[PDB]
C-alpha cells in the first residue's frame, strides 16, 4: 500500500529481534 | 463596588506576587553582604490577610562563615516560580476583564 | 419546563461553569496541592467559550424580539 | 508553593550542592592533623534519600544528615607531636583523594543535568499560559 | 463535535505532564542510595493507554499505573558505607540518564503540540459562534 | 491519582 | 451531545424561517388594509 | 494495550 | 525545620573558632 | 422619594470618580512617588474602562427606548 | 481647549521621556569619550515645571561612582539600568495615553 | 552625595600623579 | 575637549 493512503485492514505488529 | 469584589482576589494575588518578587530579588542582590539574613513571606497566609506584610526568615541550609544565609539555588527556583505565577495571574485577570468586556460590546 | 425555564437553566449552567473555573483558579493561586495548571487553564478556556455562546444566544434572541415587535398590525 | 517539577529539580540542585560542599571540605582537610578541640578530622559523607511525599509515586531528593565516615584513621609515627598516643601514632584523616575528585565530577554532572531539565521544562511552562489568552 | 477535542487534549496534556514528572523524579534520584523505608530507589515509569470506555472508538490518553522499571540494580562496591549488602554490594537505582533526558524532551514536545491543538480548536469554536453574524 | 502532575502545586502541603 | 455546529445552524434556520413568516404576514396585512381602505 | 511510552519501549527489549 | 522553610526567628550567628574556648 | 435624575447623577458620579481615581493613581506613578505599583495602575485603568462601557451601553439602551416611545403615534 | 488639558499630562510626560532617552543615548554613545561628564535631568521636577509654567531643561551632572584617569564620568551599569527603566516608563506613557484616546473614541462611537 | 545621584555642579577633574 | 579613547589616556603620564 502507498504510505499515507487509507486501508481498512490494520498493519501487522512489528518486531525487531536481536537473534533470528 | 461589585466590580471590585469580582477582581479583588486576582488583584491582591498579583500585588502579593510582585511584592514577593521584589523580596526575592533583594535576597539575590544582597547575596554577598556578610550578616544578611534571607527574608521571605508566606504567600497563602498574607493572601488570606489581605483578602479578609510580615517577613519570615528563611531556614538556612548551609552554614557560611560570613553569616550570609542566602542560598543561590533555592531562591533562583523561587524567583522563576514567582515569575511564572505572576504571568499566570496576569493571564487570569486579563481573561476576566476581556470576558466582562465582550459581555458589554454590541 | 418552559422557554423562560430553559433560559434560566442555561444561564445557571453557564454561571456555575464559570464559578467552578474561577474557584479552581483561586485554589491553584492559593497553593493547595493536587490542582494542576493544565486543568485550570483548560477550564478557563471552556468557561470563556461558554460565555461567548451565551452572548451570541442573547444577541440573536434580542434581534428576533426586535424583529417581532417591528411587525405592523 | 513550588510546582512539583520545580520542587523536584530544585531539591536535586540543593542536594548536589551539599554533596559538592562535602567533597570540597574533605579535599581541603586532607592534611589536617587536629581540629579545634584536639581530635582528627573525619571524612564526611552525605546520604541521599528520596523525599517521596506521596505513597511511593515520585519525589525529589533530601539529605537527612551529614555522617562521619567509619574507616581506619591514618596513623603516622610522630612521637614528638603532642597529639601522639602512648604508642606515638598521630591520627590523619581518612580522606581518599580519587574518590573525592570522582564525587566532585559526578555531583557537577548531576547538577548540570537537573539544570538542563529545568531549562527544558521552562519553555513549556511559559507556553502553557497562552492557552487561555 | 469539536468540544470533545477539549477533553482529548486536556487528558493528553495531563498524561504528558505526569510522564515528565515521573521522568524528572527518576533523574533527580539517579544518585540516591536510600528510600524512606531503607529500600533502594527503583526507577519508575508510567503506562499509557487509550482513554476509551468500552464502545468508544477513539479517545485521548490516560495513565493506567506507575510501574517499577525492569533493569538490574546498579551494584557498587562500597563496604564502608553504613548501607551495604552481605558482601558490601550497595544497590543504586537503575536510572538510564540518556533515556530520562530524551523522555523529558519528548514529553515537552508532545505537551506543546497538544497546546497548539487546543489553541486552534478554541479559535475555531469562536469562529463557529460567529457563523451567521 | 497516585502520581501528581508536573504542573501541580507541591504535593507536600 | 449536540455541538455548536448543529446548535448554530438550527438557530439560524429558525431565525430565517421566523423572518420569512413575519415578512409574508406583513405583505398579507398590507394587502388587506389596502383593500379595506377602499372607497366602494 | 498501550504500554510504557518513550525510552523503555523504543530500546531493543530482551527476547522473552 | 526543613532547609528552605519559613520561620519567624533569625538564624544564630555563624561563628567558627580556630581553638577551643 | 426616589429620583431618576438623582439616580443617573449618582451613577455618573460613580463612573467619574472611578476614572479620576485611576487617573490620579497614574499621575502619582508617573511622577515617581513610592508606593504605587504598575499592575495596580493598569488594573484600575481597565476597571475604569469597564465602568465607562457599562455607562455607554446603558445610555444606548435608554436612548433607543426613549426614541421608540417618542416615535409612537397616539 | 479642554481636549488638550485632559490629555496634556501624559503627552508632556511622553515628550520628556523622549528627551531623557536622547540624553541617556548621548551618555551611552560617549562611554569612551575622555573628559565627558555624564548628564541627566530630574524627571519629576522638570515635569512639574512643565505643567506649572507652560510650554530648555536643567541638565544636572551625575555624581561619579569611581574615578577614571581619562576624566570620563559615564558609569555604564547605571546608564544601562536607567536606559531600560526609561524605555519601560515610555511604553507605560504610550499605553496610558492610548487608553485615554481610545476611551474618548469609544465614547464618540454611536 | 550618593555615588549615583544627580548634582548641579561638575565633578572635579581627576589626575593620577606619579609622585606627590 | 576630548582626546584619545582607551589606551593612551588611561596610563600614568608625566606632567605636560
Amino acid at each position: 500500500g502507498v504510505p499515507g493512503a487509507l486501508s481498512n485492514q490494520p498493519a501487522p505488529p512489528n518486531e525487531a529481534p536481536i537473534a533470528t | 463596588d461589585r466590580l471590585d469584589a469580582a477582581l479583588r482576589f486576582q488583584q491582591e494575588a498579583l500585588n502579593l506576587r510582585a511584592q514577593r518578587q521584589e523580596i526575592l530579588a533583594a535576597n539575590i542582590a544582597n547575596a554577598d553582604t556578610p550578616g544578611y539574613q534571607a527574608r521571605d513571606i508566606d504567600f497563602a497566609s498574607e493572601l488570606k490577610k489581605v483578602m479578609v506584610v510580615d517577613l519570615l526568615y528563611r531556614v538556612p541550609d548551609q552554614p557560611s562563615l560570613d553569616g550570609n544565609t542566602v542560598d543561590m539555588d533555592r531562591e533562583r527556583t523561587q524567583f522563576a516560580d514567582n515569575s511564572l505565577k505572576y504571568q499566570m495571574g496576569l493571564t487570569v485577570l486579563g481573561s476576566q476583564l476581556k470576558g466582562m468586556m465582550n459581555v458589554l460590546q454590541g | 419546563v418552559s422557554f423562560a425555564g430553559q433560559l434560566h437553566a442555561a444561564l445557571d449552567r453557564i454561571s456555575d461553569r464559570q464559578a467552578a473555573a474561577r474557584v479552581q483558579a483561586e485554589k491553584f493561586t492559593l497553593g493547595e496541592p493536587g490542582i494542576a495548571l493544565n486543568d485550570v487553564m483548560a477550564d478557563m478556556q471552556k468557561a470563556s467559550v461558554s460565555m461567548q455562546m451565551g452572548i451570541q444566544v442573547r444577541n440573536k434572541l434580542v434581534a428576533a424580539y426586535q424583529e417581532v415587535m417591528s411587525m405592523q398590525v | 508553593a513550588l510546582l512539583n517539577i520545580f520542587d523536584i529539580a530544585g531539591s536535586a540542585l540543593a542536594a548536589q550542592s551539599k554533596r559538592l560542599n562535602v567533597a570540597a571540605s574533605n579535599l581541603a582537610n586532607a592534611d589536617s592533623v587536629t581540629g579545634p578541640d584536639g581530635q582528627p578530622y573525619r571524612a564526611k559523607q552525605v546520604v541521599f534519600q528520596v523525599d517521596a511525599a506521596p505513597g511511593q509515586a515520585t519525589g525529589g531528593v533530601k539529605v537527612a544528615s551529614v555522617i562521619e565516615s567509619q574507616a581506619p584513621e591514618k596513623l603516622v609515627y610522630e612521637p614528638g607531636n603532642p597529639l601522639a598516643d602512648a604508642n606515638g601514632y598521630v591520627k590523619m584523616p581518612n580522606v581518599d583523594v580519587v574518590g573525592e575528585m570522582v564525587n566532585t565530577m559526578s555531583a557537577s554532572r548531576s547538577y548540570q543535568a537537573n539544570i538542563e531539565v529545568l531549562n527544558t521544562v521552562k519553555s513549556m511552562m511559559l507556553k502553557t499560559l497562552t492557552l487561555g489568552q
